[PDB]
C-alpha cells in the first residue's frame, strides 16, 4: 500500500519560512501508464494542518501536471511544489507567526470519474495520510526547564484531599517527561499538555491529588526529564508553611 | 464569498458504548453526495478517511459506520459505539469547489453523571520569585462535563489576557476532565497586590467556587 513519509524541520522562527517535504512510497509520480484501477493523474498531493485547539484546515494541493490550488486564507504565503523525478512534493509557508504552529500532514487526495476494473474505496477524499510534522513557531534555542513546586498549604488541605504538583517552566523544544516518586505514583496524576508561551518557550504543570494525611507519612517527588538539553530534575514538593 | 463552509452539530456528543451516534453536517451551499467526505481523528494519530463518494466506506472501515444526506444536510451514523469510536469526527467538501474545507469537528465523548471540580490554588514558589516572574496556578480536578469557566481576580480586579488554560483528555477510569489555569505576572506586579483568587463556574456547582490566598500570609 501507498504511504507518505514526512520530513522537513518543524522548528521555524517567527517571520521565516516553513519548508516541509513528503516522499511517496509504494507508487511513483513519473509513471504515466494506466493499466488498471485509477490513473495516477487523479491523485492530488495535499497539505492539511491542525493548530492547537482548532480543527483540520486544508492548505492546498498539487497535481503532477504542476497545477496547484491553495486556500484563499493563506494564498501569497503558500507555495506547493512537486518534483516528479524524485517522488516528492513540498510545502513552503512564508512569514510565519504563532498562528502557524500546528501539526502539518501531507495526504493523497483522489478525484476520479474513470477507472479500469474496480474503483478502489476512498475516491473523492483524502485517503492516505502522512503521520504529521509538529511545527513550532519560536525564536528559542534549546533550553532545559526550571522546576518549581506547587505546594499544599493548610488552607488548601482542609477538606481532606491535598493537591500538589510541579510547574515545569521555560523549556525548548518539546518534549519533557514527568513522573512522580520514580513512577510509583500514578493514580490521580494529571500532567497537562504543554503551552507554547509568547516568549517562545514551553511550560506545563503536573499535579496529583492525595489524602491530606499522607502529607505526614509520604514524600512526594516529581521527576522531570528534558532529553534535548540533557536535563534531569527531581524536585521534592513539601507542605508550605 | 467564493468558498463553501461546513458547520457540524452538536459540538460534543456524549454517549455510552453500545449506543447509536448521529453526527450532523450542514454545508453553506448545496454539495452533491459525490463530494461529501467524513473523517475520524483520534488524538496522537493522523486523520482517517471514513466515508466518501456517495456514502461509500473507505478501506478498513467497519460496517457500523454509515452516512446519508443531500442538498446541504449530511449525517454520519455510528450504529453501535465501540470504545475505540470515542474520537473527533470531521466532514469535508472534497472535489467540486476549491478550497476543500472541513467542518469544525464534533467530539464524541463518554457520558457520565455531572461532577463538580475540586478547586485548588497555588501561589508562586519562593524559588520562582527569585527570578523576575510569578506564576499563579488554579487546578480544576476531575469534573464533567468539559465546559468550565475560570476567572482570575487580583485585589478583586478581574484579570484579562494574562492567563492560559490547559485541559486533559477524558480520564480512562472515571471519565472526567481536569484543567489548569495559569496566571502570569511580573514579580513587581505580583508584590504590589495582596488577594489572589480564582473563581470557577461549572454545571456541578450551585454557585461559583472561589479559592484565594493573600500574598505572604
Amino acid at each position: 500500500q501507498v504511504q507518505l513519509k514526512q520530513w522537513g524541520a518543524g522548528l521555524v522562527k517567527p517571520s521565516e519560512t516553513l519548508s516541509l517535504t513528503c516522499t511517496v512510497h509504494g507508487d511513483t509520480l513519473s509513471d504515466y501508464s494506466w493499466n488498471w484501477g485509477v490513473s495516477r493523474s487523479d491523485y492530488y498531493w495535499s497539505w492539511i494542518r491542525q493548530p492547537p485547539g482548532k480543527g483540520l484546515e486544508w492548505i492546498g494541493e498539487i497535481n503532477r501536471s504542476g497545477s496547484t490550488q491553495y486556500h484563499p486564507s493563506l494564498k501569497s504565503r503558500v507555495k506547493i511544489v512537486i518534483e516528479v523525478s524524485k517522488n516528492q512534493f513540498s510545502l513552503e509557508l512564508s512569514s510565519v507567526t504563532a498562528a502557524d504552529t500546528a501539526v502539518y500532514y501531507c495526504a493523497r487526495g483522489r478525484r476520479s470519474r474513470q477507472w479500469i476494473g474496480d474503483l478502489p474505496p476512498g475516491n473523492h477524499g483524502l485517503d492516505v495520510w502522512g503521520q504529521g510534522i509538529p511545527v513550532s513557531v519560536s525564536s528559542a534555542s534549546t533550553k532545559g526547564p526550571s522546576v518549581f513546586p506547587l505546594a499544599p498549604s493548610s488552607k488548601s488541605t482542609s477538606g481532606g484531599t491535598a493537591a500538589l504538583g510541579c510547574l515545569v517552566k521555560d523549556y525548548f523544544p518539546e518534549p519533557v517527561t514527568v513522573s512522580w516518586n520514580s513512577g510509583a505514583l500514578t493514580s490521580g496524576v494529571h500532567t497537562f499538555p504543554a503551552v507554547l508561551q509568547s516568549s517562545g518557550l514551553y511550560s506545563l504543570s503536573s499535579v496529583v491529588t492525595v489524602p491530606s494525611s499522607s502529607l505526614g507519612t509520604q514524600t512526594y517527588i516529581c521527576n522531570v526529564n528534558h532529553k534535548p538539553s540533557n536535563t534531569k530534575v527531581d524536585k521534592r514538593v513539601e507542605p508550605k508553611s | 464569498v467564493h468558498e463553501i463552509v461546513l458547520t457540524q452539530s452538536p459540538g460534543t456528543l456524549s454517549l455510552s458504548p453500545g449506543e447509536r451516534a448521529t453526527l450532523s453536517c450542514r454545508a453553506s451551499q448545496s454539495v452533491s453526495s459525490s463530494y461529501l467526505a467524513w473523517y475520524q481523528h483520534k488524538p496522537g494519530q493522523a486523520p482517517r478517511l471514513l466515508i466518501s463518494d456517495v456514502y461509500r466506506r473507505a478501506t478498513g472501515v467497519p460496517d457500523r459506520f454509515s452516512a446519508s444526506g443531500s442538498g446541504t444536510d449530511f449525517t454520519l451514523t455510528i450504529s453501535r459505539l465501540e470504545p475505540e469510536d470515542f474520537a473527533v469526527y470531521y466532514c469535508q467538501q472534497y472535489g467540486i469547489s476549491s478550497p476543500f474545507n472541513f467542518g469544525q469537528g464534533t467530539k464524541v465523548d463518554i457520558k457520565r453523571t455531572v461532577a463538580a471540580p475540586s478547586v485548588f490554588i497555588f501561589p508562586p514558589s519562593d524559588e520562582q520569585l527569585k527570578s523576575g516572574t510569578a506564576s499563579v496556578v488554579c487546578l480544576l480536578n476531575n469534573f464533567y462535563p468539559r465546559e468550565a469557566k475560570v476567572q482570575w481576580k487580583v485585589d478583586n480586579a478581574l484579570q484579562s489576557g494574562n492567563s492560559q488554560e490547559s485541559v486533559t483528555e477524558q480520564d480512562s477510569k472515571d471519565s472526567t476532565y481536569s484543567l489548569s489555569s495559569t496566571l502570569t505576572l511580573s514579580k513587581a506586579d505580583y508584590e504590589k497586590h495582596k488577594v489572589y483568587a480564582c473563581e470557577v463556574t461549572h454545571q456541578g456547582l450551585s454557585s461559583p467556587v472561589t479559592k484565594s490566598f493573600n500574598r505572604g500570609e
